[PDB]
């Protein structure tokens, strides 16, 4: 059995957790993982776009083919020797990794805080035995270039032009079945009571699917712009965004900087809000003091950690840590999504709130944490209200067909998109007066400024929901919406007068 | 799937959950005539259910 | 005698510095400190707003009551035993603090750069003997949960539902009388020559009073938004915002990151301008070479500190360091406050300017420091001229009655605010066309852009007063104001002609 | 000769590289360096502006005179003793530094990673011997205050009021000929195929000349704003912006922070894009693991460095590291500069691209690196296109004479600037409706947002060319430009209807 | 000193570089009538040289 | 409680602190007719009282 995997994942896979072997669990997970009906491949709008050169790295299972050169055949040691010259730093990083030094882990003693790693090594080996990639008496020797890029525990030559692969999540999960299972279980735990978002979303398990099933990403002609979106949405496909290649250090994936490249910016500024809170500034001041090498479960005891981090908050669930980051999500970043606000007081939300409270009480009293979490929920709704009021105005204009160029210069978005008011596509595509300025402004008000306000509140950065983000920027958008609307009403009256004069 | 309820009605509900139906509370979002709008809890607990 | 506490504080307190005992100094200070007339409680708009759950932590002296549960009656040892479970990090952090390890301090050798703490321990002990909290012959055993959260040197059981408090500044000053007195002396040293700001402001001594004395804070309906402001404004009430609970590390409070959660953002971007300066860049690069544990008086010698930091610049005054951060203040962040620019050449400013020269010349020659400080003063005036030109235009419009919706849709602000032009309230509250767009623009040109310009100047970040903050964004405001000005003229001239014709 | 200096430098200096001595090379380099023809002095607009007080440290060759006080005739040991009191941290930083510890360098053993420093010391002695500044068997004992600030290897007394100088690049280059020549060699290597920029530009060799030859810089009255520009433009004059006075630590210049004060902000956010990329975040996470004392050439082996940093990428060329940073430049930050985009497919740009690919393939495969750089080039051009469309609309209004206040309230810029559409001047000087709002909106679209989109792409920060910088903001500019164009047309229309009725 | 080529034309040119003159590509920049403009490689390689 | 002085006057004052009253300086703020405004020192010296 895999003790950290949710019942609902065994249920989804029609497996018996008391019975299933690693081999069977792996195979069921991968069948779902590779299936178009479950998100794999080019998705529903695949006819509208083609890969660019970098996509072979972004979605290897769909696009990757080995290079035509070099036309060489190689064994395990030749990977290392030739690459030691052709990609020298990859060889140096790999040599420094746990992957290349398995005997070290084997020789760990039980008074070593890293001792947990030897259990993990034995679990990996048992997984490989169940898959018959490893003899029941064989030790895993190393995890080398040939293993990840060709076939696990490969004993013979590989043809460079045929056998080379980019390791995808299913490759890693050959050994690391637990992590890969915990990750894939997001598909089964992130289910909204009223379908506020699609089942399994948002999550790392479906981030790629989410990217390619976005209308504007499929429809727009600026492929290189769109592929920067893909760069932030590759977790589903590859496991090296938090603990990067070729070091693959868990210590690294535990630092807040691991999450920042993706979890930042104008519509979800978590990096910015976290780093500026007391929590983040303490983590900056104290990073030199913590032992980042200990597992998350030991961070606060053995690690010395005394301020919270992204991984410690978001991987934690009921006093345990897994790669599933979805089990406490309530607001999901965009407070305006239909049904999210309405759901905030539900029993489902309240159990998830209780889970958060537990997280925070690693340090704060329950009372303190509940006090602050109430302020987050309510502050979030107050920003939502301010937005809703501005939207009523511009949205009226739309129904009346009175937005600038609306009836005169509003060309349709690229296929397969459908024309509409304030739609996500208008953030990545514009032509003529599609969108109008007021339309974009109320759109960004919700997308950017309300989301950032909620991020700031959730991440305990006061300036990030008051002066600097959230409220001040929303305030400005409201003021400029009201102001334009009045001018437009006045110009509309002045025009009425001029017909009447003729 | 859920009946949409505006953000200010959610706040007013939350500010009344523990109240008697005749109690009055301040709006968290509304100002009219230089003053914070007041809301009767009976009116709001009503609108939600 | 606290020889680092100014005369004007003993005078203000009606004490003779030679004769006053620690007990008498502490009680005089605390009498003033807790007095509503002097800023304590809900302040003059207390009828307009109620606390929220988090308020019990922000202003404990007004609002805190211990929780109804756990129903428990605990000895000193039981606090630690039960919380090891209940709030585990607090125990861990406390256990590794100086508070928890007073014998370590008693054992310092005099050639240790940290020996001064051993003087400070004995000073605390002397204070407590004078207050009757410690025996003439008794040493202070520890500073534990029960000491801060119930009563100093408590000897018996406490009732958890009745006796627990949040430690406020007065709680800390029981022992830390010097630091408490230094901080409270801002009330007496921060006096402007012409009432540019209220006596004792700006300061950490009156930050919370300043917050609750801000009309829009007291008046606005969104309490959770207002409480973000309160979160930057709690120094007055509690001493843990620079050196945080529960480690209480003086080393942490010396680091620039300790100031950054509050002194950052659109209207005072100190963290941003300092960290991008050569100064703050060098502090990032050398943080691991500096000994942060040595006192500020020793940072440049024994700490090996070679670039300046927030605490080292702003706590230093005429060769000494204290918790009073007001004595060298000249511009006070917002260069448009009436009387500030015109006071910049007074004798009073020039003496403060001399104190700053003293600070810079620990490193630079005097000629270099004065050359730069001259550029900071004149660059701030240049900023100021530019906004002044812009405000002439928009102010003329307000007085002329010509702002958008000014006559038709400008509702009044929430009580007890009075309608006005370009008023702080319009940054946190808007409705209809109160404010108008041009009005918010120019209000922001001063409050945000001119203020950041000056911060960039003061903190030696050239892009922070030229391209990126300051001049660039003010240039854009001026251009859009002039543009909207000319447009609105063409439109009123056009509707004169429709009028003529009618 | 100097093995890392280009042939085109020896040529330009009329020197024969097989025979030139250090003395000869130095003298030729300096003759070019101090010639107004080649960019020294006040430049072609010298009559339009006067130095401010700080200008004596920004351009010491044009402006510096020592101070009139103290009157002191001083020997080497006196500088140190008196300044131990006058500028104490300067002395202490100096004492800690390699310059004051040359026998440590002499004693470095060949198994020390820092060994190359001895070679560099011996090279410096060779240069000075060639120059007659040092006896042929005389060891250089130290580089002290008197050496940099009066005369290298000075034996006797100096007059404070007459002999003190600010050490400029030619002063450092007396000993560091290699690095000075490498730097100066940018004048000869940075030559565009079609004169896209002036020869030698952009470069650190001509940063100061570039600044003072900017019309608005010379023309604007706000001297203190202008000198912010100058503070990012002094590399040509002084060698301490990367490795700062008075430690002059090479380790410090290798850290990305050393470049950040200049290479950041609204129109070239390299610091922001690089630090947010996975590259930058790994450098943040691993800064404490790498040995920053090793030279660049050893960074990836002996330094343990496993992610790239600004210096490693930009000082690398074809396998060697030098202070010339110009040799791989293709785009040069501002994608809209005429001839830049047209040049992107030339043999000249392909050649530089190959040198880039060689840099990346220290770690990545060539196929991966070429995949990404293809994305960078086409994404840049996608941004350029969107701006070009918006600019067609605004430029049309300009030639129509129809911009707001174009013919009624558009004063001329200050001398010697000439009036024009969307010129650099309008970012630092505005008056009336010069520039118009649309006009400024479009200039910034190119200058700020397109340039930031390019920097995002080059430095591998996805959010920095999609949502948060580049495409997002350019979209809003486009939308707003379109909206106001149409609003302006419908009002023109309505105005037409009115003088018809008249 | 170079003939100006608009960014859209550079992009079309680059999109065609590996291609026959009769191949048709998508524009990287232009949308007309709800669709990405297609471009014929021959026509564009002609426009550049 | 201080008589208001504009920043352009504070600056002209500043530049004229140490001049004869007939000496003339450039404005730090003002451009008129394509030229930085010149200031006769006695005049802004007189504006301060
Ligand atoms: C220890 C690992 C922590 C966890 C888990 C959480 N927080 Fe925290 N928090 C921690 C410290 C050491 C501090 C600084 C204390 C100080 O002196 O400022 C904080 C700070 C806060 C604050 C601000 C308090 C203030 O006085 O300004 C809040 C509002 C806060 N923390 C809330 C909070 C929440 C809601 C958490 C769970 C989601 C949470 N914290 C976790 C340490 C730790
Ligand atoms: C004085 C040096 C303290 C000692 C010793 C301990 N605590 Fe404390 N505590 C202190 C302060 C300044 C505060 C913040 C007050 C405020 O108004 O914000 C606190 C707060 C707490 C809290 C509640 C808030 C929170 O972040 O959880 C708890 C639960 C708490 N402290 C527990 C605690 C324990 C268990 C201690 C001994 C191990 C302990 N505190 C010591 C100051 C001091
Ligand atoms: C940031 C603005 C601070 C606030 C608010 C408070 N303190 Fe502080 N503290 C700060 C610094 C930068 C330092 C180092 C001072 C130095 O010269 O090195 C300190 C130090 C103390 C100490 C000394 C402990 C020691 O050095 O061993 C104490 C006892 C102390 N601070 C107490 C204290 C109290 C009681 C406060 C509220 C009145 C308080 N501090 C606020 C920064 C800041
Ligand atoms: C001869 C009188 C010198 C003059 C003038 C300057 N420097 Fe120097 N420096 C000199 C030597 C012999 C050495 C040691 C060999 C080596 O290169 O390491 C140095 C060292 C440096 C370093 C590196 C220090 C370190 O990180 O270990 C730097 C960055 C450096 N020097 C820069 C420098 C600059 C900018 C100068 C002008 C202000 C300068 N040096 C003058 C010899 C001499
Ligand atoms: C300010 C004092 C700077 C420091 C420190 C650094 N750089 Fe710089 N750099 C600066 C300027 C003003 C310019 C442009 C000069 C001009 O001709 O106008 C530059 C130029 C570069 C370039 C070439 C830019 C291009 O071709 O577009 C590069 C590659 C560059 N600078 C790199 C760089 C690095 C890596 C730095 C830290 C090691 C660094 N510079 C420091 C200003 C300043
Ligand atoms: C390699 C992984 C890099 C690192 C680390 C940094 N930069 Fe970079 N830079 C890189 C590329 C591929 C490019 C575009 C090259 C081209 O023109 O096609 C750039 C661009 C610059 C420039 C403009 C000069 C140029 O070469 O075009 C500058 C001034 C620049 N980058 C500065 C810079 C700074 C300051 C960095 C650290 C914050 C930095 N770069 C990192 C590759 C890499
Ligand atoms: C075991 C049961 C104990 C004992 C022996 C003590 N405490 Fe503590 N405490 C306990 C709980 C379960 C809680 C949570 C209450 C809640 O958050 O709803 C607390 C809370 C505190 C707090 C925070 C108070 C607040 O948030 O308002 C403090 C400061 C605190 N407790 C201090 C404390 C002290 C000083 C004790 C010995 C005198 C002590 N506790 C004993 C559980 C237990
Ligand atoms: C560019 C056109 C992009 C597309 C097509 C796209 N992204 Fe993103 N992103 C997050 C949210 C989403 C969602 C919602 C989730 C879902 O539908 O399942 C979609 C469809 C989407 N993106 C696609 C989140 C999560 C926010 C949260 O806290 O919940 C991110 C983190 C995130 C990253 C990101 C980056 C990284 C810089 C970029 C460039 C984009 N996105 C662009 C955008
Ligand atoms: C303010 C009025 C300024 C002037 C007169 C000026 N700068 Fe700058 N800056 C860069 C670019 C340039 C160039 C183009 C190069 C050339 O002509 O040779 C000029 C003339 C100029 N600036 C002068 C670069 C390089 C960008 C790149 O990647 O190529 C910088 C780095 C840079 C820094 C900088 C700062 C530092 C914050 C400031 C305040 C200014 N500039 C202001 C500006």
């Amino acid at each position: 059995d895999i003790s950290t995997v949710p019942d609902e994942t065994y249920d989804a896979l029609k497996l018996d957790r008391g019975k299933a072997t690693p081999k069977e669990t792996y195979e069921a997970l991968v069948k779902r993982y590779k299936d178009p009906a479950h998100g794999a491949g080019k998705g529903t709008m695949g006819d509208y776009w083609e890969p660019i050169a970098i996509s072979i790295y972004m979605d290897p299972n769909t696009f990757y083919k080995p290079p035509v050169s070099p036309k060489e055949v190689a064994e395990r040691k030749d990977c290392v020797e030739c690459h030691s010259d052709e990609t020298p730093v990859w060889v140096r990083a790999w040599k420094r990794s746990t992957h290349a030094n398995l005997d070290k882990i084997r020789n760990l003693k039980s008074d070593d805080p890293l001792y947990y790693k030897k259990g993990k090594l034995e679990e990996v080996e048992n997984n490989l035995r169940s898959m018959g990639k490893l003899g029941e008496k064989e030790t895993l020797k190393e995890v080398g270039c040939i293993d990840c890029h060709v076939d696990v525990n490969k004993k013979d030559k590989a043809d460079h032009t045929k056998d080379i692969r980019m390791p995808t999540a299913d490759t890693c999960g050959t050994c690391h079945l637990r992590e890969f299972a915990e990750r894939e279980s997001e598909r089964d735990t992130m289910v909204w009571p009223n379908g506020q978002w699609p089942a399994g979303r948002p999550s790392h398990a479906l981030d790629y699917t989410a990217n390619i099933e976005t209308t504007v990403w499929a429809a727009m002609p600026q492929r290189e712009v769109a592929e920067g979106c893909t760069m932030c949405h590759t977790n589903q496909n590859k496991c090296d965004n938090c603990h990067t290649r070729h070091e693959f250090s868990a210590a690294e994936s535990r630092k807040p900087e691991a999450c920042a490249t993706c979890h930042s910016g104008v519509d979800h500024n978590n990096w910015e809000a976290y780093t500026m809170s007391k929590h983040g500034k303490l983590a900056e001041m104290n990073r030199d003091k913590w032992n980042w090498e200990v597992r998350l479960k030991d961070a606060f005891s053995k690690g010395g950690q005394n301020a919270p981090t992204c991984a410690a908050c978001h991987m934690e669930y009921e006093g345990e840590y897994t790669h599933n980051i979805t089990r406490k999500t309530r607001w999901a970043n965009y407070p305006f999504v239909p049904g999210i606000a309405e759901n905030i007081t539900s029993d489902w939300s309240e159990a998830r709130l209780d889970s958060w409270v537990l997280t925070c009480t690693q340090c704060h009293s329950e009372r303190f944490a509940r006090s602050y979490l109430d302020l987050m929920d309510k502050g979030t709704l107050e920003g939502l209200a301010k937005y809703q009021e501005a939207n009523a105005i511009v949205h009226k204009m739309y129904e009346d067909g009175t937005l600038t160029g609306q009836k005169t210069n509003r060309p349709n978005p690229p296929e397969p998109e459908k024309p509409g008011f304030g739609i996500f596509t208008q953030l990545f595509w514009s032509k003529g007066n599609n969108p109008a300025s007021l339309e974009l402004k109320v759109l960004e008000m919700a997308e950017n400024n309300l989301a950032k306000m909620h991020v700031g509140l959730a991440h305990v950065n006061p300036g990030g929901w008051t002066y600097t983000e959230g409220w001040g920027p929303m305030n400005r958008a409201y003021v400029e919406i009201q102001d334009e609307y009045t001018k437009m009403q006045e110009l509309s009256a002045l025009q009425a007068r001029v017909n009447k004069l003729e | 799937s859920l009946a949409p309820i505006s953000a200010k009605d959610m706040l007013d509900y939350l500010a009344c959950k523990d109240k008697k139906p005749t109690d009055v509370v301040k709006s968290h979002t509304e100002v009219e005539n230089g003053k914070i709008v007041r809301v009767k809890c009976g009116d709001i607990v009503a609108l939600v259910q």
